[PDB]
RNA sequence: GUUUAUUAAAAACACAGCACUGUGCAAACACGAAAGUGGACGUAUACGGUGUGACGCCUGCCCGGUGCCGGAAGGUUAAU
């Protein structure tokens, strides 16, 4: 539920809250938690890589089920949480022989249904099966691209792909982007939509509420000096050159794909 | 309870696993204290119009006084089936027993 | 890359033959294959005047200890009872090292690289056909029922 | 280190001269590849960082022979 | 809020927000002759770059030039 917060002061004036109260009000599950040390954007050799990141507040990691493996058990879920490292929700499922795990929430689950995954699992929200069982045209999330891998698509707080054909050892995708892409139909998927759809709804209202979260602010190019950036210098705000990069490469337009290796897998491209 | 007509369009080369699909259907409808008044195979018959590029179909018939909860299960077993082509179920105001007039 | 072969190759030559291939031909296949052995003069005098008839009799008492194998490859069903869905739509499928698992459980010991399958999982209980290629020529059959357990 | 393990080639340097002559310091890169070579002696692959030049001599000579020569060198396979 | 430690604290920077654009994951990009590492133990409601700079009403015409994107029939055109 978006929460408009009132004005008592200027940085409350535009802050919009997402409150959602069946998270669950206390510590996580302990076992699942390791350290996640921060890096500042700073690679082995000290140098920063990627800019802008840094500070924020200290984050445990929470160990999530991406691979799914726990076939033919069916596990009931447990309670919500909350997770920093990423923008959905956890769902903490507690399987029949004892095992506790966290998932990735959908949409409409909560705390008290069941889930399968397996080829003989049913198909609701939740469940996880190989897509030549999954019927063509259902919204899955948390996809492998490879069998076994682990998911890495449609893993953000409102995410889903559909799935609009199949011919023989793969299926056609369409991804959250609009690509259309080739995955084995071996591969896992996970029924529904995920959860957290209103997250984008959120307003942070001030600066800091982006330091909490280690973003560090962007000097904007032309405010530089010419050594600095190609958009540095002059006596005034000129900025009679084209758009590109600190390292002079073209932003506004020019494309950067250099992979020939998946171009057999990509159907078309976003637009 | 709440009598309906369910009419069911089979795939024709699934020909063979009708039966096993009506006694699933009658123990599912029976399991929920559900009536069965007539149930008719109509065979395979030839399409007015090419559904999903083939030509015949196998109908089935089947009339039924069941509650509506295994109705909408036994609607999303049509529905993701790929042997069941279409499914139709019509709400009737009764309970009828005679046989359709292509029965005969 | 000239070299001599010493079994028979279905385009180029039959053994005995010295017949200039590509390198990466002989280089990755023929001879870690133990099919060709480079054309050097040393090796032919090796081969043309004893080996000449030592791998064709090595050859062809492997053709007949196979070709005997498929003749015995009459054994002919193999009841494999899978899990499956209804209506057909098997579980778990049956692979190359479950065939073998069950034409050694019953009949030969067989390996995964003489089964010659279109698809190869087959997850779909009923009757299928599976040819086999045991021998380079010598081929068999076997019906195999996967069942719905 | 891009060193062919069997002729012990090397990356030189050189230059590269412009249509103006102007000269700028380059290397000359052998064209190493990791490849699996059969021994039928020992019975298995032996994976040799080798350029094609290797390749050549080792179509040439034999794998037995060259394996020989880098015992004799005293360099690992 | 920040800034010219030591003549400039400001209308300059940043900012929440907005838009464009790139990026399908071994991501783009960046540091590195390379291995690798950051991005991110993240996966397009994400990440990077660029411009603008709460909010309110708005954001009009021009693609000729310079860029970028797409095209592949024809002309020209390298080593070989
Ligand atoms: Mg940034
Ligand atoms: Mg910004
Ligand atoms: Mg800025
Ligand atoms: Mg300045
Ligand atoms: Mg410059
Ligand atoms: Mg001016
Ligand atoms: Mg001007
Ligand atoms: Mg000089
Ligand atoms: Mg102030
Ligand atoms: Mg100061
Ligand atoms: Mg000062
Ligand atoms: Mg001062
Ligand atoms: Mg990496
Ligand atoms: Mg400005
Ligand atoms: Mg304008
Ligand atoms: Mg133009
Ligand atoms: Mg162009
Ligand atoms: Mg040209």
């Amino acid at each position: 539920a978006v929460v408009k917060c009132k004005p008592t002061s200027p940085g409350r004036r535009h802050v919009v809250k997402v409150v959602n109260p069946e998270l669950h009000k206390g510590k996580p599950f302990a076992p699942l938690l390791e350290k996640n040390s921060k890096s500042g954007g700073r690679n082995n050799n000290g140098r920063i890589t990627t800019r802008h990141i840094g500070g924020g507040h200290k984050q445990a990691y929470r160990i999530v089920d991406f691979k799914r493996n726990k076939d033919g058990i069916p596990a009931v879920v447990e309670r919500l949480e909350y997770d920093p490292n990423r923008s959905a929700n956890i769902a903490l499922v507690l399987y029949k022989d004892g095992e506790r795990r966290y998932i990735l929430a959908p949409k409409g689950l909560k705390a008290g249904d069941q889930i399968q995954s397996g080829v003989d699992a049913a198909i609701k929200p939740g469940n996880t099966l190989p897509m030549r069982n999954i019927p063509v045209g259902s919204t899955v999330h948390n996809v492998e691209m490879k069998p076994g891998k682990g998911g890495q698509l449609a893993r953000s707080a409102g995410t889903y792909v559909q799935i609009v054909a199949r011919d023989g050892a793969y299926v056609t995708l369409r991804l959250r982007s609009g690509e259309m892409r080739k995955v084995e139909a071996d591969c896992r998927a996970t029924l529904g939509e995920v959860g957290n759809a209103e997250h984008m709804l959120r307003v942070l209202g001030k600066a800091g509420a982006a330091r909490w979260r280690g973003v560090r602010p962007t000097v904007r190019g032309t405010a530089m000096n010419p050594v600095d950036h190609p958009h540095g210098g002059g006596e005034g705000r000129n900025f009679g050159k084209h758009p590109v990069t600190p390292w002079g490469v073209q932003t506004k337009g020019k494309k950067t794909r250099s992979n020939k290796r998946t171009d057999k897998f990509i159907v078309r491209r976003r637009s | 309870m709440r009598h309906y007509e369910i009419v069911f369009m089979v795939h024709p080369d699934q020909s063979e696993q009708v039966p096993g699909m009506i006694e699933r259907y009658t123990a599912a409808i029976t399991g929920a204290e559900g009536k069965i008044h007539r149930l008719e195979d109509w065979g395979r018959r030839q399409l007015a119009y090419p559904i999903n590029k083939l030509h015949k179909a196998h109908y089935v018939l089947m009339n039924v006084e069941a509650p509506q909860e295994v109705i909408d299960e036994l609607e999303t077993t049509f529905r993701f089936n790929d042997a069941v082509i279409r499914s139709m179920v019509m709400r009737t105001k009764h309970a009828v027993t005679e046989a359709s007039p292509m029965v005969k | 890359m000239q070299v001599i072969l010493l079994d028979k190759v279905a385009n180029l030559g039959s053994l005995g033959d010295q017949v200039n291939v590509k390198a990466g031909y002989a280089r990755n296949f023929l001879v870690p294959q133990g099919k060709a052995v480079p054309a050097t003069k040393k090796n032919i005098e090796f081969f043309e005047a004893r080996r000449a008839e030592l791998e064709a009799k090595l050859a062809e008492v492997l053709a007949a200890a196979n070709a005997r194998a498929e003749k015995i490859n009459a054994l002919e069903t193999v009841t494999i009872a899978s899990k499956a869905g209804d209506e057909g739509k098997l579980f778990g499928s049956i692979g190359t090292r479950d065939i073998a698992d069950a034409v050694t459980a019953a009949g030969v010991e067989v390996a995964k690289s003489e089964v010659r399958l279109p698809n190869g999982v087959l997850r779909t209980t009923g009757e299928h056909e599976v040819s086999f290629q045991v021998h380079s020529e010598v081929f068999a059959k076997v019906i195999v029922n996967v069942v719905a357990e | 280190s891009r060193v062919c393990q069997v002729t012990g080639k090397r990356p030189v340097t050189g230059n590269n001269r412009s249509h103006a002559l102007n000269a700028t310091k380059r290397r000359f890169l052998p064209n190493l590849h990791s490849h699996r070579f059969w021994v039928e002696s020992e019975k298995r692959f032996v994976t040799l960082r080798v350029s094609a030049k290797g390749m050549r001599v080792i179509d040439k000579k034999g794998i037995d022979t060259v394996l020989a020569e880098l015992r004799a060198r005293g360099e690992k396979y």
